[PDB]
This record gives C-alpha cells, structure tokens and sequence, in this order.
C-alpha cells in the first residue's frame, strides 16, 4: 500500500511538471513562428519598396539617356 | 493565508476593477486612503478581509490587485481618481500603444513587450501570500488586450504557478455597446487559448446587462459606468465567501467541486436578484422567496441563453444578507414544484446552499435600491453554450470570406490559429450537447 | 497617440489650411497658437494634431509641400497662416504642370528629401506615433505624384505606421486639365498598394451638391472646400475628443478594411445647408449626401462608421441606427455581422446645433473608378499627351499596369458585393 501510496504523488507531480513543460514549449514556439511571420511580412513589404526605388532610378536614367 | 490576487486587464477589465474595488472598499469600511478604522491589528492581519487587501505598517489595506493595459488613458484615471492612494503605483501597469482591437497585437506584437514586468509585479504580490489560493482575472473577449493579452498571461501563469487556480470574469460582447468589428475573432482566439489554463470562467454577456439596467433600473441608455455597478454587485456576490467569514458560509471552491464536472465544462451561469430601482423598492420587500423565484426568471441571468431549453449539472445559492435556511428551504421546495429545473441523469439534483450574512452595499450615486437580502445563483446549464453557438456562428460569417484577417496576418499570426481556434470551439459546443444526453 | 500631417500641391494646401482653421477654432486654438476655449476636452487630445511649444503654444504638427512656390506663401497669409512651423514649409521653385511624372519621378523626387528630413524631425519628436494623414489632389502634379511618392518614401522609413490620405478626385465639372485622368489612374495605382486608408473627396459630388443642393449657380473653390472641411472635421472627431470609438488610426482600419485594397472611403455629411435624430440619420445615407459621386443603393456596405455631434439623445440615435440598418437591410454585407459602428460626441462643429458624419466602405465605389477609368481610356487608347510622361522616363506599360490595377480594384468591389453567406 505504500509502495502505492508512493506511485499516486509521484504521478500527480510528473502530470504537473509535464503540464508546465509542453505549456512552456508551446508558447516559445507560437512567439518564435510569430515573431519570424511578422519579420516575414514587413521585410516582403520593403522588398516591394525597394523595387520601386529600382524601379524610379531606371527611369529618371532613362529619361536621360533620351536627352 | 487563502489570498487571491485580481489581475484587471485592459479597459474592461480596469473599469469593472474599479467598480468592484470601490464596492469591496464600502462593504469593508475601508476609506479611499486606504484606512479602515475597525481593524485593529496594524500592519497585517488574517482577518477574511485579508484574503482580497494586504496591510502596511502605516495601516494602509491596498488591494491583491494588478491593473495592466497597453494604452494608459484608462489605468490614468486611476493614478489621478478617487482611490489614487489605494494602489502603489508598480500595480497600476500601462504600454503607451493599444493592442488596436487586435488579438494578435495583444498576445505578441505589443503584450509581448510588456508581459516580463507584469510577471513581475504579479510575484511582487505573491511573495507577500503566506497560502496563496490563486488568481481571479478580469477582461473583455473583444478587446485586444483583454482578448491576446490576457491569453499570453494566463499561459504564463501556469508555467509559472503550476495549477495554482485561475478564475475568469470575462465579458462577453454586444452590439450596444461594442467598438469593433473583428471582437468575435478575437473571443475565439481567447477562448480557444485560454480554456486550458482556466479552473472556472464566469461570462458576463453586456447584452443581458444592458437589457437589465434597461428593464429593470429603468435606464434609457446604459452605460460602461451603470453596467459595470450592476457587474460589481455580481462578482462581490461571488467572492463574498472568500472576503466574509460566518458559520453558514460555504467558500467558493465548495461551489467549484460541484460546478465543474468535467475540466473544460468550466462556465457557469451566474443570475442576480433583486435588481430593483430605490423608486420601486420603497415599501416593498422582496422576501426570500421572491428574490429565489426570481434567479429562475431568464431575464435575470448574466448570459442570454435558455436553461428551461437546456439541462442542470449543478445548481448553487448564494445568499447575503438577512436570510436564514429554513426560508431559503421553503423558497426551494416551492420553486421545484413550479419549474423547468431538469437536471443531467447523472447528477444529484439538490441546490448547494451558502449564507453571508454581511448585507449588499450599493455605492453613492448608484441605480440599485440598497435592499436587505440579496441572491447570486450559480447554474452549471447545456444551455450556456447557446453564447458559444451565437458567437461561433458570427466568426463563421466572417472567417469564410477572409474577412479582416489580413489584420491578424500581418501581426504574425496564421489561418492554421483561427480553424484550430474555431475547431477547438465545435468540440466544445459538441461537449456541452454530449453531457446532456441521458446514460445508457 | 500622435498624428504627422502633410499637405501636397495646390488643393492639399487648400483644403489643408480650412482643415487646420476648422479644427483650431474647434479646439480653441487662435491664429496665434493660444488657447482660450471654454472646455478641458478641448484640450485633452490636443497633442493628437499639436506640438505644445514655449509659452504655452500649440502648433500643428503639420508639413506644407509644393513644387510651386506661390501657394506657401499664400497659406503664409491665410488666417491661420502664421500658426505653421517656418521650418515646416517645403517649397520648390519650378512647378508640376500638371504632370504626374514630375511629381513622382524627376522634380519631385529632387525634393522629397527634404521633405522627409521635416518628416523625421516630427516623427522623432512623437511619444507615440500613429501615422500620417496627407492631402492632395489626384488630378494636378505635385499632390498627385509628388504625394504617392512620398507616401512610399515614408512607409519605407515607417513601415509600421498607419498611412491615411484625404485624396481629392478630378471632375471635368470643376477642372478642364484634360490629362486629370491620367494623373489620377496613376495615382490610385499608388493608393492601392500604399495607404491603408483613403477618403475619396470626389470633386464631381462636392460640384452637384453646391450646385443642386446649395443651389449655388457658380461654386468656387472656396465652396467646394466649405464641404471638405466640414466633412474633414467630421471623418477626424473620434481622433481628437475623448471617446470610444475608433479612437485612433488603426482601430479605424482594423474596424473598416476588411480587405487590405478595398480602403476607400466614401464619406458623407448632414445636414447640408429650405432638424431632428431621424431626419439627421436619413440624410446621411443619402446619395445626395455623399462626397463621392456614388449611389450606395447600387452596391452594398462593407463597414460603416456614423459619427453624431451635438446634445441630443443616444436612445434616440440608437433606435434610428437600427432603423436604417433593418429598412435597408439587403444594402449591407450579410457576412460582416454588426458592421455599421456609432459615436455620439457631446461637441457639435462650428454653427450647428447637431450634425452626422458618415464614413462608407462601399462596393458602390466602384462607380467613382468606373468613371475616371472611362475617361483615361478615352485617351489611352490615342495614346493623347503620353509624351508628357514618356518624357520623363515613363513607358507605356506603367500605364497599362496602372489601369489593370484599377480595373482590378473595381472587380474586387463587384466581387464583394455579389457574395453571399449561404
Ligand atoms: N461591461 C463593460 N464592458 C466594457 C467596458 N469597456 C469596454 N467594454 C467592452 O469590452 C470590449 C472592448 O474591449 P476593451 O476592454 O475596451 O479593449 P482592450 O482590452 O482595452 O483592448 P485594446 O483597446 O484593443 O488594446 C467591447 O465588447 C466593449 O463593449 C466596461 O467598462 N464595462
Ligand atoms: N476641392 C478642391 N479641388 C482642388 C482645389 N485646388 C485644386 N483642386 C483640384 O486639383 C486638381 C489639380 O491639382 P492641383 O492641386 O491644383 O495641382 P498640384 O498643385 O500640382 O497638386 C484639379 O482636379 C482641381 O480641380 C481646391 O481648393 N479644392
Ligand atoms: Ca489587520
Ligand atoms: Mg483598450
Ligand atoms: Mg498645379
Ligand atoms: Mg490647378
């Protein structure tokens, strides 16, 4: 029985910390794929910008190459 | 010992703490300056009123309460109000950006920049427990701080408390008085995210106590400031066994071992009585048994749903005031030969029965008549999960079209959360009909 | 928290300097920078708009650019004129003429640094920036080319930042400039994939109500700009008082744009002045109270704002917002639940004792870019005037380009508004 009595906390406690380990790892993956999602989308947006900066410099170039 | 600390997050949250602290203040006899003349051990105490207010040397009880928002304009009315000396500062917590009725702003892109310093000040007022019970959390499903905010902290708390019990006073939306498209994306989000690190939630649907200041208190358009008394009388009915002691008290968690039977069927529903104007209460006292009968009136319920379409789990009494068993006893016997009270074929039909002698308070300048008795019911109905269903089919709407989830994308977030969410929401909905089918 | 303003070109100018009359008089901010109103929410939301310097002043955290010299020095003069930060005037020497292209490609870009150098100077200075509101007109040069460019030069610096513009849209009724349409397909190709949310103040409706309704038989740009400021002031409300609703930039967006493109407002007015919450509610759904030539009876809503000014009762607004909500059902999107959204603020504008602002994201918008894309192709398709712009540098393709993108746009709206829930 106490052999038993033993195993019963022993379980309650592994639960416990098992619920504390996969709540911790769950979040530091959710703020690890959200931080590299936003990080994602803005540096697509400035890409985009940048073409555009590329895209204004080609002009004012040639604009001058017709002068 | 038995402490629990308050966490009031965003602007629901930090309005409906303010009332409730300014209530728990009158019903304590504790000045705005945090004085409270009839305590006569100084500097601390384990007096049941000690269980919600610590104690300085100086005689000052100041609140087990952190306020956290992520704009400041709110939680400055607090530094600047009424019940200014009652907090320390380090508890009244404020970003200088809001979460913008965004969820995924609120649980990453601006609570992730605060949440550390919150933790913080959390652990200030814990290592100040000698038994801490755990904490009661109040926020808005719409918002995005009491939406993503709150979601991120109660997934830390858990890391960090183990299962230190958690509780919810969460405010569920309506369209009176609601201030953003997207709130049922962000309600799903929250629940889905939170239900597992939540002991015990209790909805409060502005809606039914819109209609309540309305019908009731004769109110022509509710405010935050009228809803939020209304709020206050509620939740200090609730916590009024852990802030009182007296020999027909039952404490809350006694009502939590019946009120939760399985860990995600954790959201009963709360109904009030007497909620009567001082024009109409004049001359006329509500007995035990009319305010009884009247937490089986629909009309009363914090929620809008139908408990006579659904089924009991469990239902509890919470009394204060002038009010003794044997009419209490009587007012039941009645209401069982009167009523659709049909329970699960696997629970015990009695009520749960608890007593608080102490009489409500209303606070100055208030809608509510101060009455001698008063009722807060605890109901463990299927029927509860009719708010699911509105709120599940309003993001259906939405979601099959897309529909601002740029907003939520371009924070970091991923369709793959919302089908999770809304998944995690069917199963749930799912639960609820499945405990109401009788045993084979 | 903080707003940065910038007015582009002639009309931007314009309208820009009634915005900051308009709203200084209703904050209680003189000529001079002192206030001396009656009210602390006039104050409360003051640093939204206002730099508070020494001496207790307030000046408008406003940026003035042109490539034409004149109209700075004409704002310098206005009644407000001398409330603008010297160091805050942009100027150029040479003129736009009209051209897009030298506003976005040559001329104007000579001068966006300097523009963005005033720019950083008041971002920097922002406790907490929101992001930018601009005013121009699509149909000139500088306004129009001049201000996309630099509305893509400051998101590449503030990426994070709401970009807002008030976007005046050409008529042939008010300008006879016969590239207009150009200028204006070019621009809402920039408007498209870089603000986050325009109101279209459409001179072809800001015309027909002076002319029908005011019955003014010649409008000036003075009257047309009575309307803009008032509507201006109106659609800016929720930002600068004390409230609940869409309080700020982003909230606005994340309340309105349910999908990133589809960010043009039609905003509306009541009552235009041959009045009770009722008569006030009806008019502001009124196509003849819209500031976009539109009528929303030809499309239906995404998102809706109304935004009530004056003592009156809030039961009574209530009852009628659903009113018009439940009568007029079937011209609201059935798959974006609750999505008309009201404010109710105690202060009315100048001269009324009550008013209604209304701000629609409308599929009927898509009449507005129907007409400007009718009147570009007219051209195009003579390929009339092109050397103006391929004459700079630009080549044909980018028109194209920006015509599909329009056309686009336009698809999307019909798109939207033929869904359904089932
Ligand atoms: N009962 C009650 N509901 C409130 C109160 N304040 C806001 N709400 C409701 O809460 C929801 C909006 O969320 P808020 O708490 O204001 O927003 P927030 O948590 O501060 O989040 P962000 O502003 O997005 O950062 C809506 O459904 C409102 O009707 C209040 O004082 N009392
Ligand atoms: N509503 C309004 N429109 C204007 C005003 N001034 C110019 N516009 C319009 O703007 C377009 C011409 O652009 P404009 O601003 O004058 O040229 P810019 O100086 O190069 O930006 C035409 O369609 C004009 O009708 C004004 O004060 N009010
Ligand atoms: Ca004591
Ligand atoms: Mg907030
Ligand atoms: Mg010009
Ligand atoms: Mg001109």
């Amino acid at each position: 029985k106490r052999e038993h009595e033993r195993e019963v906390i022993q379980k309650a406690i592994e639960e416990n910390n098992n619920f504390i380990k996969m709540a911790k790892e769950k979040l530091a993956q959710k703020m690890e794929s959200n931080k590299e999602n936003r990080e994602a989308h803005l540096a697509a947006m400035l890409e985009r910008l940048q073409e555009k900066d590329k895209h204004a410099e080609e002009v004012r170039k040639n604009k001058e190459l017709k002068e | 010992m038995r402490e629990c600390i308050s966490i009031h997050v965003g602007q629901a949250g930090v309005q409906i703490g303010n009332a409730c602290w300014e209530l728990y203040c009158l019903e304590h006899g504790i000045q705005p300056d945090g004085q409270m003349p009839s305590d006569k051990t100084i500097g601390g105490g384990d007096d049941s009123f000690n269980t919600f207010f610590s104690e300085t040397g100086a005689g000052k009880h100041v609140p087990r309460a952190v306020f956290v928002d992520l704009e400041p304009t709110v939680i400055d009315e607090v530094r600047t109000g009424t019940y200014r000396q009652l907090f320390h500062p380090e508890q009244l917590i404020t970003g200088k950006e809001d979460a913008a009725n965004n969820y995924a702003r609120g649980h990453y892109t601006i609570g992730k920049e605060i949440i550390d310093l919150v933790l913080d000040r959390i652990r200030k007022l814990a290592d100040q427990c000698t038994g801490l019970q755990g904490f009661l959390v109040f926020h808005s499903f719409g918002g995005g701080t009491g939406s993503g905010f709150t979601s991120l902290l109660m997934e830390r708390l858990s890391v960090d408390y183990g299962k230190k019990s958690k509780l919810e006073f969460s405010i569920y939306p309506a369209p009176q008085v609601s201030t953003a498209v997207v709130e049922p994306y962000n309600s799903i989000l929250t629940t889905h995210t939170t239900l597992e690190h939540s002991d015990c939630a209790f909805m409060v649907d502005n809606e039914a106590i819109y209609d309540i200041c309305r019908r009731n208190l004769d109110i022509e358009r509710p405010t935050y400031t009228n809803l939020n008394r209304l709020i206050s009388q509620i939740v200090s009915s609730i916590t009024a066994s852990l802030r009182f002691d007296g020999a027909l008290n039952v404490d809350l968690t006694e009502f939590q071992t019946n009120l939760v039977p399985y860990p995600r069927i954790h959201f009963p529903l709360a109904t009030y009585a007497p909620v009567i104007s001082a024009e109409k209460a004049y001359h006329e006292q509500l007995s035990v048994a009319e305010i009884t009968n009247a937490c089986f009136e629909p009309a009363n319920q914090m929620v809008k749903c139908d408990p006579r379409h659904g089924k009991y789990m469990a239902c509890c009494l919470l009394y204060r005031g002038d009010v003794v068993p044997k009419d209490v006893n009587a007012a039941i016997a009645t209401i069982k030969t009167k009523r659709s009270i049909q329970f699960v074929d696997w629970c015990p039909t009695g009520f749960k029965v608890g007593i608080n002698y102490q009489p409500p308070t209303v606070v100055p300048g208030g809608d509510l008549a101060k009455v001698q008795r008063a009722v807060c019911m605890l109901s463990n109905t299927t029927a509860i999960a009719e708010a699911w269903a509105r709120l599940d089919h309003k993001f259906d709407l939405m979601y099959a079209k897309r529909a601002f989830v740029h907003w939520y994308v371009g924070e970091g977030m991923e369709e793959g959360e919302f089908s999770e969410a809304r998944e995690d929401m069917a199963a749930l909905e799912k639960d609820y009909e499945e405990v109401g089918v009788d045993s084979v | 928290r903080e707003i940065v303003h910038i007015q582009a070109g002639q009309c931007g100018n314009q309208i820009g300097a009634k915005f900051w009359e308009v709203i200084s008089d209703e904050h209680g901010i003189d000529p001079t920078g002192s206030y001396h109103g009656d009210s602390d929410l006039q104050l409360e939301r003051i640093n939204v708009y206002y730099n508070e310097a020494t001496g207790n002043k307030y000046v408008p955290r406003a940026i003035l650019v042109d490539l034409e010299p004149g109209t700075m020095d004409s704002v310098r003069s206005g009644p407000f004129g001398q409330i603008f930060r010297p160091d805050n005037f942009v100027f150029g020497q040479s003129g736009a003429g009209n051209n897009w292209a030298k506003g976005h490609y040559t001329e104007g870009a000579e001068l966006v640094d300097s523009v963005l150098d005033v720019v950083r100077k008041e971002s920097e200075s922002c406790d907490c920036l929101q992001g930018f509101q601009l005013t121009h007109s699509l149909g000139g040069g500088t306004g129009s080319g001049m201000g996309t460019l630099l509305i893509s030069k400051i998101r590449e610096e503030y990426p994070d930042r709401i970009m807002n513009t008030f976007s005046v849209m050409p008529s042939p009724k008010v300008s006879d400039t016969v590239v207009e349409p150009y200028n204006a397909t070019l621009s809402v190709h920039q408007l498209v994939e870089n603000t986050d949310e325009t109101y279209c103040i459409d001179n072809e409706a800001l015309y027909d109500i002076c002319f029908r309704t005011l019955k003014l038989t010649t409008p000036t740009y003075g009257d047309l700009n009575h309307l803009v400021s008032a509507t201006m002031s109106g659609v800016t409300t929720c930002l600068r008082f004390p409230g609940q609703l869409n309080a700020d930039l982003r909230k606005l967006a994340v309340n309105m744009v349910p999908f990133p493109r589809l960010h043009f407002f039609m905003p509306g007015f009541a009552p235009l002045t041959s009045l009770t919450v009722p008569e006030l509610t009806q008019q502001m759904f009124d196509s003849k109270n819209m500031m976009a030539a539109c009528d929303p009876r030809h499309g239906r809503y995404l998102t809706v704002a109304a935004i009530f000014r004056g003592r009156m009762s809030m039961k009574e607004v209530d009852e009628q917002m659903l009113n018009v909500q439940n009568k007029n059902s079937s011209y609201f999107v059935e798959w974006i639940p609750n999505n008309v959204k009201t404010a109710v603020c105690d202060i009315p504008p100048r001269g009324l004792k009550m008013s209604a602002t209304f701000i629609g994201n409308s599929t009927a918008i898509q009449e507005l870019f129907k007409r400007i894309s009718e009147q570009f192709t007219a051209m195009f398709r003579r390929k009339a005037f092109l050397h103006w712009y391929t004459g700079e540098g630009m080549d044909e393709m980018e028109f194209t380009e920006a015509e599909s993108n329009m056309n686009d746009l336009v698809s999307e709206y019909q798109q939207y508004q033929d869904a359904t829930a089932d």
